[PDB]
């Protein structure tokens, strides 16, 4: 019952080879298992559905730590544990090829850093070629998701968006791909990187 | 809106003390940038008043007045000396001293304001002009009459509208609404009877001038 | 002076009401709100009740399905 | 709003950003948070009495946001009887940032709707919740024995409706329980489990289900389910609308739209 | 209720402080919008007494009378000055100083009732009115008997109602209900004996003119 | 109890001050009906003392009491002056002066009561009775004796119950259990040696005047 | 109660309620908030120190509420070691409320069951849990295996009861592994699971659960289950009771009650 | 950016206090070990002012001049007394008195900087140098025409850059560039009139010297 | 300790802590506690802006105590950008209370590893979790159809390994993407899926997965699946390892341990 | 000494003992 | 003390076709139904 909003996918991409919803529910529900396969974030911005896709690079903005001196602790780093990757992630999907059956594909870890195992189970029906890539960049990604930092920024700078992608300069380093998760937009926007 | 005009006494404002409050600042980051920003209603004046009441019965009119308006029905009206006179306090104020604006041929309506400031003045839009100390003055000439002033407005309406290149000076006395800011009152009256009295300064009561909504 | 309510009930309202009313993986560390998806159609049964909704299907996936309307028995020799 | 950016940027901006707010009836309150009303785009946005809380809560939308914004209870912008009628609930502010240093650009903050609103006694609170989390409320798509056709005339439906139909005016005011007349007896009992839109006052088609329609002298006493939002008055008209049970029976006998029939009976 | 009078001492009262109570305020958005909510009722006054007592024995028995109401029960009688002169502290209170009403042939009740300010004046009845400071007055002349005080009701009835156009003029001295705002006192006495001292000033007696529900 | 008998010397209560603390308040809605909620022990005083102690050895003398008591074990007897004399300070205290009640020919006991006020008086019992100003008046005649006073009871016992109509007066002494409230003590003792001292008053020693709870 | 609620109408009312307790053993202590003593209705209040903590929680029934009075220690009302023991538990205390104004009327503002207490070295708090919270604790009404012979003497059990039950005393006290005398070696082993009552001392008729009796020199030695509550004195009188092990076997060798064994052995 | 330059009056300036705010220090753990955190470009100057006003017409004038900034809009010009003068209180300022740097053939531009400290001086540059005190100097001999001084840069720009070996230097006045700390502004003013009164000393003004971000 | 305990029952005790940190790399930092520096036990512990401890959490295991021990960060004892890359993280600091008084009492008073680490400008927070949390990381030893060798040469795998893996110096930086020189066209797609350690440079055998190990000119162009931890500079010395998918066929193909699969696929 | 007891573990305890022994549909609202 | 609520565990075992499942790699003597591994396919000797 969506009120035929613009929902823009441009970012958005992937494909099922079939999905079921035996009750819809919330449309960001719905597509929540989507979001995780084919690696996505939903977003909304002034009435129109932005989904901009996970690591599809919409735009990256540029910001200099110099440059904002809002707070004191503008270097505040929320780097993560780190102590909890799967070494193993089994993902239990519908395989299309091998008659649209649930399969388990375990996705591997990179070299030796783990941190216990975790395995996903998958709606989706995916093909064997998505089976076991898919699963793989997620533990990836996550890694580089754990090194994290908080930052505050000027009301002037209104560009910054939650869910969208930065590249701010650490000052002491050079700039750390970064993704906007939350800013309270406002005089004072605290942006979570 | 109409309010409710009750007059402040000029010697019960005698001995009163103010602030100025401006809403304008909302700075940035620390680089030295600063951005200004305003939300209007800024430079209100808050008096802290009751003062010179002498004896208690000229108190207990001021306390009459408190409870005529019953916890501010409205606004209540406050003379204020600084801004009564155009000009400077000893100096006489006069239609010339306050340039209220050029006429265009139609501007018929002319806000009585005092424009605080020389380069960027903050323009103070006067509600209440006292009467008959207001004069008003075409280009050409002192107009007698044919404006008319609104009273609560503050706004002189020419029924003729000053044509194009016609500056309009007006000069006259500031009557400024002012609500309280504290329902309680406070009460310095120093006894009589006997011991007999009569505090000469009630404690400070505070009203605040406020620049009405619209 | 008098008994519990805030002690404890109390205790209990103010600690709720912020939490119930609030803001809206051990990998991810965001945990980002991402619904795991479910078995689905693995295993699809006949259920014979119609009563539940039906998959409403958005893509190729095989169901079993409900069965609707079966029409009786036809008794042609039991024994 | 990227002019907006600019004024932040030169230092020279004024907020004047306007909550322009639509409600569920339609009508509009500018309510600006500058304290000088500014007309953007032909519409006068209230100085007085306008909800601030400018920052609230702002996520993009991962995060449905709720934007609490508590403000001073104007009568005249906002009206307490109409907050209890429910027609401020599911109102759909569009909060614009404007400049009083410019009034060209407008940027909108965001599109909230009213979602939970509280009340005080000369004071309210309101909770903009976004549009996300009103499309996030799940309905689940049911498909079950009893006709799913329920209200008549959708899309699904496709019902002819028309002549059973009819249009009454209130005889006597009782609640939940009013008698009306202009309602046949044939009428009566067809319109049972329906809907009692009020063409007459303040209602303007809004209309409570009707419980129960049962036929009585002086026309139908109508029993509804619920007594009508705001006071009805004897002699407001309205529309009877036909009930039906939705059983597959029901609509068979009233309707029989077998093509359209979303009653699945038997397993 | 029947409540309680006791009589507040009048040199005990001679020390007493006077601040006036008002309400009603509750303003609302600071945009320079003010919304007047309505508590009703309102005006009480703050008094803070023991300034008063002079010596110890005195002050034994005011503290005598604290105890004898054991915290303000019902209602207290206290004297204030202020409000006991219908006229000025220097001018005679008389019937026609203060105007209670006009009888309009059925009105045979009119409450003492004082009225403060002059454009919007707020009334306050008299729970009782000083005895023998009442006089009744009508137009014609000033009334004498058939008026029927209620001392505890502050509600003169006349037996035979006043007819349309004649004015009840009534003005008596006020002696204020009064609830203490405090249990606890302050006791200042100054040991006596070989001392032989003994205060004039106990502090710390907080008391609040009551508007009793009746 | 029996509790512990120390007497506060009446030199060293020399110079001390009280404040007088009652329990019963807890009034109701703002429509200005008030409801009195009394849990009792109201009207307790509290003494701040340490004063007149001279010389440093006569502080040392308190001290010692302080010590004797070890923290208040059980209660600390004090003298109060301004009980002292059931009537007037320089007036003489006799048995007439306070009416213990009246004997209904089996009211063996009359508890030794301070009737505060006239109206409702707020009785204080006395505990102690100091011994040797109590004088005990039957109706008909003075009693020397035959009448058991229990010094810690503070009940007078008449072996022969007084007789219906029988008014029974005694006068005496008051003595008032008091329990300290502060554990620590502060003191000013005020160094001697070459630069000879003794402080003459230590400072306040907060010792509360306690009605005991059964 | 119904005059106080007259009274605090006048205003005119002081509160005397009286938080009279009843425990286990069912001693009554006034415990009246007010300070001056008050008997009401032939129950003399105290005034020990009444327990008042913060606010009244006071929902009827919906939500069992439990009450937090904090008491101040009175070692003439309550005992540490006593509460230790549990006699004190299991308190059930009733708030009636008077007036001292009006000594007539009484009236239970509540009916509460004291059910958790932490204690300090010299002050106590206790939460007054409401009757529901009890009555909600489920017993769940199991059946399988062991038959319902059980506690012996249980009415739906209608044990013989009988000859089966000794009357004891204690040769030596040793908490749980106390020797006892006047039980027969054939005793012991049948009153093993059994339980053991003492009739003097403090226990009065209570009695640990005896975990295993061995017939030994000096008469029989119990093991209790657990060590007695209060120090038991060496000759203290005692019940000696059989244990019935419940299978279903045992059940009917010791007893037979075919006609009440909850046994379901073969499935 | 552009900013704004409002002077403000010297003898409201001999009224303002002087306050030196300094940052960078943010030590680490107290177990004596420090570590130096660096704001960066701090040496703000905090400043409080309104003593000076002497009259009330001339605390109109300040008042006025804050209102037209309208709340600090962009920079105020601000006469500091202690920066005024390169050299000494009593000692004539001169170019040779500070100096701006040695030109390298390539040096066209050079800002007026203030070194305070010698071994690791910090430079100042001023925003706005005071016309006509502002004095070129070259090695060589004092330099005239051909220095553009950009007054509100404070860089002056040889057209001709200096060679290699000949100092620059410069001294002049410091017009600081200020922003008010607080919106709100205390008025005392003594009203005039029939009291005829004014004041000299207005508190609560305070400002911070800013450096103003490019 | 325990003389330790004698220190504080004499009174004569001056803390001397010295929380030395071995790292993931190995190196070791004292971090003492007391502001003199100690050389207990040969290992000098500096304070080095020791971090800070406050909140004691003792649970001896039943509850890993994660202490947050934050302290002012040092630069020279730890370093931000090998917090980056995680030689810090993973770093088991062995708490060992030590006292000035006397060096020859040491007695750790706990073993805990920093799990969950966070930075500030000039400052660190710490969570410094006992091994019991670690260790109660649940791997499940899920058992299914692909083989379970996962990495190679391990003593489950029993891997040949040997020839298979080359020696290979990087010819351009590309990050992930970076070009390699040295590696046979054979090689590449072996390493495919393999891991590329780098003995030059920071790493130090410390390899990036390799995604892909497609052949281009001038050597393998290999496809990181993430960038190397700390900048890679060209011609650093790397080890190339082979990559098995682990799939039955490719399991076969490479190496066919049939022996030791650990792959259960065909059912 | 050791950290944190304070930041988490008291903390929920702070929280969850008000809880725990406290006063005990979408469409129901009251709930 | 932390704790986790009992299993249905061994009882009601019934074998599982699926692989994902983890074996139960017991410690002590427990009888387990298991997961079918590996069946041969199936001998068809008579469909009908």
């Amino acid at each position: 019952g969506l009120i035929s909003a613009d929902i823009d996918t441009s970012r958005a991409y992937g494909q099922a080879d079939g999905y079921a919803a035996p009750a819809p529910l919330g449309l960001g529900d719905y597509a929540q298992p989507f979001e995780v396969a084919l690696g996505l974030q939903t977003t909304e911005t002034g009435g129109a559905l932005v989904i901009e896709a996970k690591p599809a690079a919409p735009l990256a903005a540029d910001v200099i730590e110099a440059d904002l001196v809002d707070t004191p602790a503008i270097y505040t780093l929320t780097r993560g544990a780190l102590e909890d990757t799967p070494a193993a992630a089994i993902v239990r999907f519908r395989d299309g090829l091998s008659d649209y059956e649930i399969t388990a594909a375990r996705a591997r870890i990179g070299a030796g850093k783990e941190g216990g195992s975790a395995t996903a189970d998958l709606a989706l029906v995916l093909d064997g070629d998505r089976g076991n890539a898919a699963a793989e960049m997620v533990l990836r990604a996550a890694l580089t998701s754990r090194e994290s930092l908080s930052v505050t920024l000027p009301r002037s700078a209104t560009t910054l968006r939650p869910g969208s992608l930065v590249e701010v300069t650490l000052g002491t380093e050079a700039r750390r791909l970064f993704l906007v998760d939350r800013v309270v937009d406002g005089q004072a926007r605290e942006v979570t990187l | 809106m109409q309010f409710i005009d009750v007059e402040f006494p000029r010697d019960i404002a005698a001995g009163c003390q103010a602030v100025l409050t401006r809403r304008d600042e909302v700075v940035t980051l620390a680089s030295g940038r600063e951005e200004v920003n305003s939300r209007w209603a800024d430079t209100r004046r808050s008096w802290d008043a009751g003062l010179g009441v002498r004896d208690e019965a000229d108190l207990a009119q001021v306390v009459a007045l408190f409870e005529e308006v019953r916890g501010r029905l409205y606004a209540f009206r406050f003379r204020d000396w600084l801004d009564w006179r155009t000009a400077a306090t000893r100096a006489p104020i006069t239609a010339t001293d306050q340039p209220l604006g050029l006429g265009d041929g139609s501007r018929t309506a002319f806000q009585v304001v005092k424009v605080y400031g020389a380069v960027n003045p903050y323009t103070r839009p006067l509600s209440l002009p006292h009467p008959g100390t207001v004069r008003v003055a075409l280009d050409g000439v002192t107009q007698p009459s044919g404006w008319t002033l609104t009273a609560p407005g503050g706004v002189i309406t020419f029924d003729t509208p000053p044509a194009l290149g016609v500056t309009v000076t007006a000069g006259c006395s500031f009557d400024v609404p002012v609500r309280f800011s504290d329902p309680e009152l406070a009460v310095q009256w120093a006894y009589f009877r006997e011991g007999q009295a009569g505090l000469a300064q009630a404690p400070s009561i505070p009203l605040i001038e406020v620049r009405l909504d619209p | 002076a008098t008994v519990l309510l805030a002690a404890a009930g109390g205790a209990i309202g103010t600690s709720l009401g912020g939490a119930l009313f609030g803001i809206s993986a051990r990998l991810s560390g965001g945990g980002t709100i991402k619904q795991t998806g479910p078995r689905l159609d693995s295993l699809e049964v006949m259920v014979s009740q119609e009563g539940t909704p039906l998959a409403d299907i958005s893509g190729r996936v095989a169901v079993a399905g409900t069965v609707i309307w079966a029409t009786k028995l036809e008794e042609i020799a039991r024994t | 709003m990227t002019d907006y950016t600019d004024h932040l940027a030169t230092g020279c901006t004024t907020l004047a950003r306007c909550y322009i707010l639509t409600r569920r009836d339609g009508v509009v309150m500018g309510f600006t948070d500058h304290d000088r009303d500014i007309d953007l785009d032909g519409t006068r946005c209230a100085a007085g009495a306008a909800l601030d809380a400018s920052t609230a809560a702002r996520s993009l939308g991962i995060t449905p946001d709720d934007m609490d914004a508590g403000g001073a209870l104007s009568a005249d912008a906002i009206t307490e009887a109409d907050l209890r009628a429910g027609r401020y609930d599911g109102a759909q502010v569009e909060v614009w940032e404007v400049n009083w240093t410019d009034p060209a650009v407008r940027g909108r903050l965001g599109v909230y709707t009213i979602g939970q609103v509280e009340r005080g006694p000369l004071a309210f609170r309101a909770e903009l919740r976004t549009r996300p989390a009103l499309w996030n409320r799940p309905e689940g798509r049911i498909h079950t024995a009893l006709c799913d056709v329920d209200r008549l005339g959708d899309h699904r439906c496709k019902l002819a409706l028309g002549p059973w139909q009819s249009a009454a005016t209130v005889i006597e005011a009782d609640g939940a329980d009013l008698i009306v007349s202009g309602l046949d007896e044939t009428a009566s009992n067809i319109f049972d489990r329906g809907v009692l839109d009020w063409t007459g006052g303040a209602n303007a088609g809004t209309g409570s289900d009707i419980r129960v329609a049962r036929p009585v002298a002086g026309g139908v006493r109508v029993s509804l389910w619920s007594a009508p939002p705001f006071p009805i008055t004897a002699g407001d008209t309205a529309n009877a609308t036909v009930g039906c049970d939705r059983t597959a029976d029901t609509c068979r006998n009233r309707f029989d739209n077998l093509a359209n029939f979303r009653g699945f009976p038997l397993m």
